[PDB]
């Protein structure tokens, strides 16, 4: 797509995916996110549309595994562009998903989730003819201590565990560090990994 | 003063769309042009030029303000103009807010804010 | 050492009035012996506490919930302007997250990063959040030197606090320093000047009070016309030697056609988007 066709194509109940890709960034593997939405125990009229916003270079470095799926679209823009997020009907989606690929290349532990946090704040600071705070949003963070910047009404404490933090308790944030108990669970009960996988 | 106006309307437009968008002419648009513009003017010709050698900055400030709705915050004076001997150097320097008693020389430039027509 | 030394010279200058605002520094590096000596030379006005601005515990330690404002200095000479802007953005995010209602003054190297920052939900420019963009202000000052050469020097010298310096030599430097001794101030002006024209109060203030007015508080009006009458309770943007002189402005009572030519706001010229080869 581009600005024109994105704005005139009415979208509602869709999934908006915000990608901070780069030509040197690692491959996220968006196949694994698309396939559960595309599963066949949903009727075809019930399939939520998917649109990806991000660097066109990174989209043409991953599209080679996403061309057999329906209801998908690309918009070659910036996840932080207010014009793009307005053109994509962000206020009418069933989810916005924010992912970053530049997480391992840099080693600062401060700027790893800066783009995701800024995008989340920009989406929550939007005025619609309702505010942007009620939008359904999920973001993936590399550092668990960065979850304190996602919300402002909640009380922040570095000692507080991620599972106990308000944005995680609400399903607004997700980090790969919560999966570490799957080693122990899998070992004790060999069927649990397949029950979860299915 | 520095960006030639950036009112909250323009700061919203550049935050939402990140480009200047062209507008059709309106009476409010033609009213928004009235704001002063910074200027230099010469002291060797025009209505101010009777402030030749030995004039007072207070006289110039007063007549400019009284008659042209114009006032000066400084003189762009030639570096060597305070010397007795002629020099080929054309370099000047900023004198800010000088006394009413401050002395003019005919080769000078004046910083001021001027009206719109 | 140089950043704090320059900041304290301008904040604590004798040309301001008798302000007793305490300065509290928050930094995660232990100060070297020369910074500790600089803080000892300011022992009653400066306190330092070692911590990270990203830590809510440290923010509570420096009592940022009751501070009048928070100032965020930036590394202008950094190797990576993008990295510096990102770090400053993170600092602003952390401070606003701890306390949304804190006045934040920060330096921003670029203008797109400034646009990125102003989307923060707690970022309120009306309340007093000022992002001083260095590239923007410097390019604006250079452009004003294209309308009148020397105006970048004229503007820059109005902010730096400077005392009068005088020497016996007859040199261009004496006159230049005498001009440099003045800064731009702001204060409320006497009821004795309400009901008069702006040119009239300017020619009155000029040498009787020894004060020059550039503007007044339809709010911010640069050099008003002769048709504007001074509102009761207004403030004047004076240029003066110091703050204790502009007190006179208060303390006085007769002590003698479909063409899109412009932008949407009507403030800049505009044209259709030209191709790059057209203008090459
Ligand atoms: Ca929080
Ligand atoms: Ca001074
Ligand atoms: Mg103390």
């Amino acid at each position: 797509l581009t600005r024109s066709e994105a704005a005139m194509t009415v979208l509602s109940g869709h999934v908006v995916v915000c990608i901070f890709g780069d030509v040197s960034s690692a491959l996220i593997g968006l196949r694994n996110l698309v396939m559960p939405l595309r599963a066949s125990n949903f009727h075809y009229h019930e399939l939520k549309h998917i649109v990806f916003v991000g660097s066109i270079e990174y989209l043409k470095r991953e599209w080679e595994t996403l061309h057999n799926f329906p209801k998908v679209s690309i918009l070659p823009g910036t996840p932080l562009s207010r014009a793009d997020l307005r053109a994509v009907n962000i206020n009418l989606c069933d989810m916005c998903v924010i992912l970053s690929a530049n997480q391992n290349n840099i080693d600062d532990t401060s700027l790893q989730d800066k783009e995701c946090i800024l995008a989340s704040l920009n989406i929550k600071s939007m005025q619609f003819d309702t505010t942007g705070v009620n939008i359904p949003i999920i973001t993936e963070l590399v550092n668990d201590t960065n979850v304190q910047f996602l919300d402002q009404d909640d009380d922040d404490d570095p000692d507080t565990e991620l599972y106990l933090t308000q944005p995680f308790a609400c399903g607004t944030a997700f980090a790969v560090s919560v999966l570490d108990s799957l080693m122990s669970a899998t070992y004790f009960n060999d069927n649990i990994l397949t029950l979860i996988r299915t | 003063l520095v960006t030639g106006g950036a009112t909250p309307e323009l700061e919203a437009l550049i935050a939402e769309e990140n480009a200047l968008r062209g507008g059709y002419s309106t009476p409010q648009t033609l009213a928004n042009r009235d704001r002063c513009r910074v200027a230099q003017l010469a002291l060797l010709d025009g209505p101010f030029a009777d402030l030749g050698d030995g004039g007072c900055y207070g006289d110039l400030f007063c007549k400019a303000l009284k008659t042209y709705n114009m006032l000066c915050f400084g003189i762009y004076r030639l570096r060597d103009a305070h010397l007795s001997t002629p020099s080929q150097c054309t370099k000047r320097y900023v004198i800010t807010n000088p006394p009413y008693e401050f002395e003019l020389v005919p080769t000078d430039l004046i910083f001021c804010l001027m009206q719109f027509d | 050492l140089e950043s704090v030394s320059n900041f304290l010279k301008d904040f604590l200058h004798k040309d301001r009035d008798d302000v007793n605002v305490e300065i509290v520094f928050l930094h995660n590096i232990s100060p070297n012996l020369e910074l500790e000596a600089l803080f000892k030379r300011h022992f009653t006005q400066v306190e330092f506490y070692q911590g990270s601005v990203l830590n809510p515990h440290d923010l509570a330690r420096v009592k940022i919930e009751s501070a009048d404002a928070c100032l965020i200095l930036a590394n202008k000479y950094c190797a990576d302007p993008d990295a510096e802007d990102a770090s400053n953005i993170m600092r602003v995010i952390s401070i606003k997250n701890y306390h949304p209602k804190i006045r934040i003054i920060t330096q921003m190297l670029q203008y797109h990063n400034k646009a990125h920052l102003l989307n923060i939900p707690s970022w309120n420019w009306k309340e007093g959040d000022d992002a001083i963009c260095l590239a923007e202000l410097k390019l604006g000052f250079i452009a004003q030197s294209c309308l009148a050469q020397g105006l970048s020097t004229m503007l820059a010298n109005l902010f730096s606090m400077r005392s009068f310096i005088k020497i016996e030599e007859d040199t261009w430097q004496k006159y230049y320093l005498e001009g440099v001794s003045n800064e731009m101030y702001t204060e409320y002006l006497s009821s004795a000047f309400v009901g008069l024209s702006f040119p009239t109060v300017c020619e009155l203030c000029f040498v009787k009070l020894k004060l020059l007015m550039i503007a007044i508080e339809s709010r911010i009006l640069i050099n008003p016309g002769n048709h504007l009458k001074i509102q009761e309770g207004t403030l004047g943007f004076f240029i003066a030697s110091d703050a204790k002189e502009v007190k006179r402005a208060f303390f006085y009572c007769k002590a003698c056609s479909n063409v899109k030519k412009y932008d949407s706001t009507g403030m800049f010229h505009w044209c259709a988007p030209k191709e790059i080869e057209k203008v090459i």
